[PDB]
């Protein structure tokens, strides 16, 4: 669902524009992961784990 | 000879009425063709607020 401008005024003449981010906007590959790299944004561990 | 004369000069003023019809048909088709204009830039500022 790219965002396409217009720039000129024919055909084919657009640029193509992307955005993602939210909470898990941490590491990863093709999704976040698991445990880890998604909530590392959301669920900071350092809660009692650290220690 | 006179016959064919006359004639001429309704032959003139025929093309005359001629081209006032197209006239009409002219203005007709400027003020259609201004709308296409704005047609055209409804359906550009549409290329960019689709997205």
């Amino acid at each position: 669902k790219n965002l396409v401008f217009q720039i000129g005024a024919n055909a084919t003449q657009q640029i193509s524009v992307n955005i993602e981010d939210m909470g898990a906007d941490a590491l990863g590959i093709k999704e976040a992961d698991g445990s880890i790299a998604a909530l590392h944004s959301v669920n900071d561990l350092d809660v009692t784990k650290f220690a | 000879m006179r016959g064919q004369i006359r004639g001429l000069e309704m032959a003139s003023k025929n093309s005359q009425d001629g081209i006032s019809l197209i006239q009409t048909a002219e203005g007709a088709l400027t003020e259609t063709h201004a709308i296409l204009q704005r047609v055209r830039e409804l359906v550009v500022q549409a290329g960019n607020t689709g997205t």
